[PDB]
């Protein structure tokens, strides 16, 4: 036994599987060969709680309105690609009155659903890494530090692409001030095969045809500004390179479907309009 | 689906009810009813249109 | 007594006060120089019951990102003022996520709370009848019958206005096409006197600032299409000549605050995109 005795006020001072039909909305994802649907840290979406509610103001939840899946534009797979990411709820800013409510609003909060869908035949090889990551800060191409500007790191719908190697912005008149994301490094400074502590799913074209990731709302606040901080990030990488039939050139879509979810507005002004590109 | 066995594919069949322009692409097609059919095992897909009409009746 | 008996089958066979607050959304209204505020026809607006849904698939309900107060542009009161006129929901088209909605499905439907705002002084004088008319259909400018085109017949929230006189349209190469209508004639045929007999508030200066009605939907059918047909239409009408103080050229701003209530819509397709005038 030791006795412990507490000689301060402030407690600071104390010594130390295959078929699934999703339905939001008006939209409904129906898939034959998915590899099960991963909940991110096992925490589906939810509305904020009283207990936790910071925003005094009633807030606004459009439900069906923006709660529904909007797909994004499809990227192509070929055997050169390196990755691709996108940043949530930047992705979504400019898809139908989820947008809205995100512009019109001083803070938003939203879960998310993803769904990655990559179908290709028997005869086709290659997986894919598909991550969800909270804060997914990405490197710059510059020697300033967090040099990167909001247009290029909000880049939209389209997202952005890895890179195989880093190269670095020698421009000093006109920096490009772009992110310069690292496939092996999953542009963070962190080897990518860690990366699977993220939640994550892989498309295995012998396997799957498709990721589902149910994403909470994640951050160290109940809710936050949507144009200010993306919330999540979604990485795809090449873990095994694309191949077919050894005709080579073949190249297959890879479309991405994002719902969210729980979505909660406050602060109602008049609209954002963030500088473009 | 009346195709080999050995063809996938998968289609989309919408209902859009009336007013707007008619969906020339399948980005305005989705955003009415609409289902997504997996041609496999199972060659055939039905889609229901449901009744939406501000008349209790249609004409003929 | 006497005697009745069916002989056939169908049944078509057989034989014959001031101070006032109102909340929507993130919208609020504060009144003090109100008279009162008229419910149309006694009924409330209400969503569709499942005992009257015509269509099937499940509608959307943005409830608060839509049901709330949009101000429409000001319009200005003088002396040589004939009236204003507007179509709901044709003068929320363009107004937030309402707008959208009403674009993005094939069947909508909404009540309404019309709040008309006219302060003026105590040495001011006029009057305003505002009248909630169901189905406002306006006589058009031409010799052929109902040859208004759709884009005048959608001014959106400027509205129209009336006429002293009616004016014919004889430009045959060019006709214009637009409405025509005539004050007194209440724009339809029919004495504006007798126009009290639908739901409406005046304004009169010397007693109250603004006036507000609530419209419930109103239709022969449960649910409609709003890109094509307006169910209400908001009709201003100086009863009463603007005066003031024998100065002359005074001028007072009207302005018109339309929240819409129990919003419903089915029928999720691409984005309407009208013909613009």
């Amino acid at each position: 036994n030791y006795t412990t005795i507490n000689y301060y006020r402030d407690s600071a001072s104390n010594a130390a599987d295959r078929v699934m039909q999703l339905t939001l909305g008006n939209s409904t994802i129906t898939t034959q060969e998915a590899a099960n649907s991963v909940v991110a840290y096992g925490r589906w979406p939810e509305y904020i709680k009283d207990s936790e509610a910071n925003p005094v103001d009633q807030p606004t939840e459009p439900a069906v309105a923006a709660c529904r899946f909007y797909t994004l534009d499809t990227v192509t797979w070929r055997k050169e690609s390196r990755g691709w990411w996108w940043k949530l709820p930047d992705a979504l800013k400019d898809m139908g009155l989820f947008g809205q409510n995100m512009f019109y609003h001083y803070l938003g909060r939203a879960g998310y659903t993803v769904h990655v869908q990559c179908n290709a035949s028997k005869f086709h090889q290659g997986a894919l890494g598909v991550f969800a990551v909270p804060e997914m800060c990405l490197a710059g191409d510059s020697t300033t530090h967090m040099f990167t500007k909001y247009e290029n790191a909000n880049p939209g719908e389209k997202g952005g692409e890895f890179k195989g190697s880093f190269t670095l912005d020698t421009n000093a008149t006109n920096p490009a001030r772009n992110f310069c994301p690292v496939d092996y490094l999953f542009g963070s400074g962190v080897l990518a095969g860690n990366a699977f502590v993220y939640p994550h799913q892989i498309i295995n074209l012998r396997t799957n045809n498709c990721a589902t990731l149910v994403l909470p709302y994640v951050n160290s606040l109940s809710i936050d500004s949507m144009t200010k901080h993306n919330n999540w990030g979604i990485a795809i990488l090449p873990l095994a390179p694309l191949d077919f039939a050894t005709e080579s050139s073949t190249e297959i879509p890879i479309t991405l479907t994002i719902a969210p979810m729980c979505c909660e507005f406050n602060g109602l002004r008049n609209i954002t309009v963030p500088r473009t590109q | 689906f009346c195709g080999s066995m050995m063809a996938t594919g998968k289609l989309l069949v919408s209902y859009a009810p009336p007013g707007a322009e008619a969906p020339k692409s399948r980005k305005e097609a989705m955003l009415g009813t609409h289902v997504i059919w997996d041609i496999g095992l199972q060659s055939s897909c039905t889609m229901v249109v449901p009744w939406i009409s501000n008349t209790t009746y249609r004409l003929t």
